[PDB]
């Protein structure tokens, strides 16, 4: 998980919010899978009860 | 009413801008003279007219 945080102060001012009060913290990340051998993958479908 | 008031949401608000005016001042000539001849300070009454 990459986290990138900028606290509110001089690293959020632009000509856009000359204040700097807005900060944030966004959590960015790759995701991925290689199913080398699906036939041992086995899965089963039913309806279940209340 | 005109009171700069800021909210949470920090952004563009309340902008001011400046003036800078100038003044003026010019330069102006005078001047005169007077004649006279050599008849009137030589045989003249007074010996200091000059």
């Amino acid at each position: 998980f990459n986290v990138m945080t900028k606290m509110p102060g001089k690293e959020t001012a632009d000509r856009n919010d000359p204040y700097g009060e807005t900060g944030f913290s966004s959590i960015k990340w790759y995701y991925g899978i290689l199913v080398k051998r699906p036939e041992r993958i086995a899965v089963m479908k039913a309806v279940a009860p209340l | 009413s005109k009171l700069p008031l800021l909210t949470e949401n920090g952004g563009r608000v309340n902008r001011v801008g400046f003036t800078r005016l100038s003044r003026e001042g010019s330069i102006h000539k005078f001047g005169f003279f007077y004649e006279f001849t050599q008849e009137s300070l030589d045989f003249d009454s007074d010996d200091q007219l000059k």
